[PDB]
């Protein structure tokens, strides 16, 4: 299926493409032709990737010099795995059409914890443990000690790779994460490092954002080699939140206590080192005079000199001073305090800690900590986090803020205060990506209106188009129910949350909806507490019991272990005729991680507009700052924070293969024009005024009729 | 306030945390309810150590680590010396080099005898007091006032 | 299972069939029904559900895996059409033997 695109001729594996795909490809080519960063939205969870992937490959062949390589990032490793399958299928189709192999390479990176071949690290599953363990095995001292070939466990896979992988690069091919593990075992090399080296010569590389956003690890693999590369983020509508998480560092009393305990070991280790090995390890000072990874981006990072901290004893006391200030600064009991620039000034004045020596604190820690030949960095990890916080605060505070919470939420009195350093604007951390790469395409699904994103992220978009899915059949039939059988407003307002009648309407709607909806249904609430209150209220009445009779009911909890088991059972219920009703929270990691397909989550039910609690002070600095800078109204962003979040948790049912499904939002607020406009175009255009505010009884009847139409074949 | 209590009278801290640590040349935890215990007898003598104090050697501090008290207090006095700004030296190395000795002096003063440091500090006094100490000392208020606003 | 027991002993030449008129989408069964499907295919018993007001998932695999056809009632008039269609003998497939 070779497509004669306006720009050029493009191959395509599947037989047919819907009109939206034509609009998608042409718009994508326009941005590529303009060589300018831009954003676009595509409804389908699947189908965009092949269209997105295919167009880039064709563009590469036509203008190989224009684009060095493609960097396609996905939210989660389970999700990114599905992408390589799409790419692998495409290459075979293209290879068959060409009839011979071509110099094209595609590989996916992942954390050493996910993929590794050393038996010792296999049983452990914690991410830090593998990094700490792997560092020890690959430590230069072990490498230097490995040369001596002394009796000591040495990890051969890295050693064999160095002798072999360095000389010969892999010719070409597509290697999945699971597949790439096999290759390492056979060749006695790292599936991780082998992929790491291949980034120098690789047409397509795919990894999650935290491999490309956090300056600590993104910078090393995202070096200037890809000066002009097509970096693409997929379903990255929650990019600001992840972009912010790359900068925010949380300091807690228990973490602080562990830092002091770890620091005590550091001093003890230094004393042992001096008596055992001093001259050889003292050589680090000489190079230091000349002049865990730094959190400072490319231009912000500085390497002039370490500063006044030139020796282990001097540096260790510096951490003691800074740690004490944080310890005391945190212990203060008072209202939440914000002090982005003043904290640095207060830190300098109170304890005599100049910012410039504090700038290199984290950078000096990595070098100094290396000299100690520590067993692993997992034990001392809490100290590094503070060190990263130590350097970050001294680096910049123009678009940042330190938030101190002597009292935690949900607890009238708790002796575990937490100090927050939450960012406020995502443009700061993502600036290098836009600046370094010639063009970035933020392809997303369920994207709330694009106009806000350039305001949030400082970039000049080239194209701003919304693509509406078009099919011979109406796969999706969304509706909004605001009026109950009592013709009573059903908005899930904070003041209206406690109303029993509104809660009664939600239960009755679910009972009737569960009666007609076939097996597989998911209901999303606005918060765990609100979900529990509604669940308890239904439990007291007979509504909850009847729902149990009609269909099985499953609920979500904060603990991941219970969530996985409950969802695992939920899938089986959908396969069988029992059905299931999975109650969950919109912010729940399950909602974002999970994907619903045919006969899974058939009817997505949204109980109340998803709004975060208006008391979390972290959002305020993030929120009120956006009003001051970029000029976004608090309500506008607050509502935008809901429609994007609501659209995220309701756009799953249309994953792919044209599997029917109806999305019902049990809240009259969605009927408001402002909510409808911010809703994604593809969902909104299907929505009509006739079904905009159907009553609970009225909404059920149309749902029954719509399912009948989709039941019959094409 | 998170400390269990005074080494001798560990009762007031449990009742209330209002008491604050008092710094001394002993670099040595003390509490207000226990400060009065020192004034009645000795009048400036550490209970266990017996370190003499000129006039009670008492100043309010809120750092539970005794070493930090001496290190911070010593650093305050040292900052009065070697306060010349970095730009005064064009040499790249000389920027932070002198700070290294400053840090060495602080650590040298904390534990080792200060006689060498005091003798050394006298040598710097004869030279720095003329121009740099007076100039930077006056400019401290100017920069601080501008920085505060 | 009840149909299987009586149809298990039926002659091989005759084409056993089942037409489940499913009304309530739920299916509470003592044992997992997917296992029973394996038996049906070996027993070559054709099961062609006619669902009502619901496109039940489990019967979807039941019809296609077992060889039968799945349908949902569009309305009463369409209901007459469906059953009358099943009146005619179904074509014999490869698994079918004469
Ligand atoms: S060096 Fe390679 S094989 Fe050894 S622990 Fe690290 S990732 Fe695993
Ligand atoms: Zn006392
Ligand atoms: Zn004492």
């Amino acid at each position: 299926m070779k497509l004669n695109v306006d720009g050029l001729l493009v191959y395509f594996p599947y037989d047919y493409i819907y009109p939206e795909q034509f609009s998608y490809m042409r718009e994508l080519k326009r941005t590529l032709d303009a060589k300018g960063h831009g954003v676009l939205e595509m409804p389908s969870g699947t189908g965009k990737t092949v269209s997105l992937l295919a167009l880039i490959m064709a563009y590469q062949r036509a203008y190989p010099l224009e684009v060095t390589k493609l960097i396609y990032c996905s939210r989660t490793v389970p999700e990114i795995e599905k992408v390589i399958e799409e790419l692998r299928k495409l290459l075979n189709f293209y290879e068959k059409q060409e009839g011979e192999k071509l110099p094209f390479l595609g590989l996916a990176l992942s954390s050493r914890k996910n993929l590794c071949i050393h038996p010792e690290v296999t049983p452990l599953r914690f991410g830090k443990d593998v990094d700490g363990k792997c560092h020890s095995l690959t430590a230069s001292y072990v490498r230097a000690q490995y040369q001596h070939d002394t009796s000591l466990p040495h990890c051969r896979f890295y050693e064999e790779f160095d002798a072999h992988g360095r000389e010969v690069p892999l010719p070409a091919g597509i290697y999945n994460l699971d597949d790439l593990k096999a290759l390492g075992r056979r060749q006695g090399w790292c599936p991780y490092f082998l992929a790491r080296y291949s980034i120098l010569h690789a047409n397509v590389v795919v990894y999650s954002y935290h491999y490309l956003l956090d300056p600590k690890i993104a910078d090393l693999v995202s070096k200037e080699l890809a000066r002009k590369a097509v970096v693409v983020f997929d379903e990255a509508h929650n990019i600001d939140n992840v972009c912010i998480d790359s900068m925010s560092v949380n300091l807690t009393r228990r973490t602080l206590d562990r830092c002091q305990g770890n620091l005590e070991t550091l001093q003890k280790t230094v004393l042992r080192i001096k008596e055992t090995d001093e001259q050889r390890l003292r050589d680090e000072y000489r190079r230091l005079v000349e002049g865990a990874n730094p959190v400072l981006p490319d231009e912000v990072l500085q390497e002039a000199v370490p500063g006044s901290i030139r020796t282990a004893e001097h540096f260790l006391g510096f951490l003691r001073r800074l740690l004490e200030y944080v310890k005391w600064r945190l212990r203060v009991q008072h209202v939440v305090q914000e002090s982005p620039p003043a904290f640095l000034s207060g830190l300098a004045q109170r304890v005599c800690i100049q910012r410039k020596p504090l700038r290199f604190c984290a950078e000096r820690l990595r070098s100094l900590l290396h000299t100690l030949e520590i067993t692993d960095l997992a034990d001392f990890s809490p100290l590094t986090l503070l060190a990263n916080f130590a350097t970050l605060v001294s680096t910049y505070a123009k678009g940042f803020t330190i938030i101190i919470e002597p009292f935690d939420d949900r607890t009238p009195t708790i002796a575990n205060p937490i100090l927050h350093f939450s960012c406020m604007d995502a443009s700061l951390a993502i600036k290098p990506v836009f600046e370094r790469f010639q063009s970035v395409i933020i392809t997303s699904g369920t994207l709330s209106p694009l106009d806000i994103y350039p305001k949030i992220l400082d970039f000049h978009p080239v194209t701003m188009a919304t693509f509406t899915m078009t099919l011979a059949r109406v796969c999706l039939c969304p509706m909004i129910i605001g009026r109950g059988n009592d013709q009573v407003a059903i908005s899930s307002k904070f003041e209206t949350r406690e109303d029993i009648a509104v809660i009664r309407n939600y239960g009755n709607l679910l009972l009737e909806m569960s009666a007609v909806v076939p097996d597989g249904i998911v209901a999303f609430f606005t918060s765990y507490q609100y979900m529990e209150s509604t669940v308890a209220s239904w439990y007291e009445q007979g509504i909850l019991e009847n729902i149990q009779r009609n269909k099985l009911l499953f609920i979500e909890t904060q603990d991941g272990a219970e969530t996985s088991v409950a969802l695992e059972k939920y899938q089986e219920a959908c396969e069988n005729g029992r059905g299931a009703i999975l109650l969950s929270v919109a912010r729940g990691k399950v909602s974002e991680g999970i994907d619903f397909v045919h006969h899974y989550g058939r009817a997505v039910i949204m109980f109340g507009v998803p709004y975060v609690y208006t008391q979390s002070r972290i959002l305020k600095a993030r929120l009120e700052y956006l009003r001051d800078q970029f000029q976004i109204r608090e309500n506008d962003f607050l509502t935008f924070d809901a429609m994007r979040h609501a659209a995220q948790c309701v756009g799953r049912a249309i994953r792919g293969k044209t599997d029917y499904g109806l999305m019902v939002f049990a809240d009259k607020r969605f009927a408001r024009g402002d909510k409808r406009g911010k809703l994604p175009r593809w969902i909104q255009e299907h929505l009509t005024d006739a079904n905009l505010n159907l009553t609970v009884d009225e909404g059920v009847q149309v749902a029954k009729y719509f399912l009948r139409q989709m039941a019959q074949p094409f | 306030m998170d400390d269990q209590g005074c080494p001798r009278c560990k009762t007031t801290k449990y009742r209330n945390p209002s008491l604050k640590l008092m710094v001394n040349v002993c670099g040595h935890t003390l509490c207000e309810s226990c400060v009065d215990l020192l004034f009645v007898r000795g009048a400036g003598n550490c209970p266990e150590c017996g370190t003499p104090l000129r006039k009670s050697n008492f100043r309010v501090q809120l750092f539970e680590d005794p070493t930090v008290d001496k290190e911070v207090e010593i650093r305050k006095k040292v900052l009065k010396i070697y306060n010349k700004r970095e730009e005064d030296f064009p040499s790249l190395r000389e920027y932070n080099d002198f700070l290294e000795e400053v840090e060495e002096i602080v650590f040298n003063l904390t534990n080792n005898v200060d006689l060498d440091n005091t003798k050394k500090k006298m040598e710097i006094y004869q030279k720095e007091n003329k121009d740099v100490i007076q100039k930077n000392k006056l400019k401290l208020t100017r920069e601080q006032e501008e920085l505060e606003e | 299972s009840i149909a299987m027991q009586t149809l298990k002993h039926m002659p091989g030449h005759t084409s056993r069939e089942v037409l489940i008129i499913f009304s309530s989408l739920t299916t509470c069964d003592p044992s997992n029904i997917y296992d029973l499907i394996k038996t049906l295919k070996a027993a070559k018993i054709r099961v062609s559900v006619i669902g009502l007001s619901a496109e039940v998932r489990v019967c979807t695999v039941l019809a296609r895996e077992t060889g039968g056809t799945y349908h949902v009632i569009l309305d009463e008039s369409h209901y007459k059409e469906l059953l009358t269609h099943h009146v005619s003998p179904p074509p014999a497939s490869s698994s079918s033997e004469c």
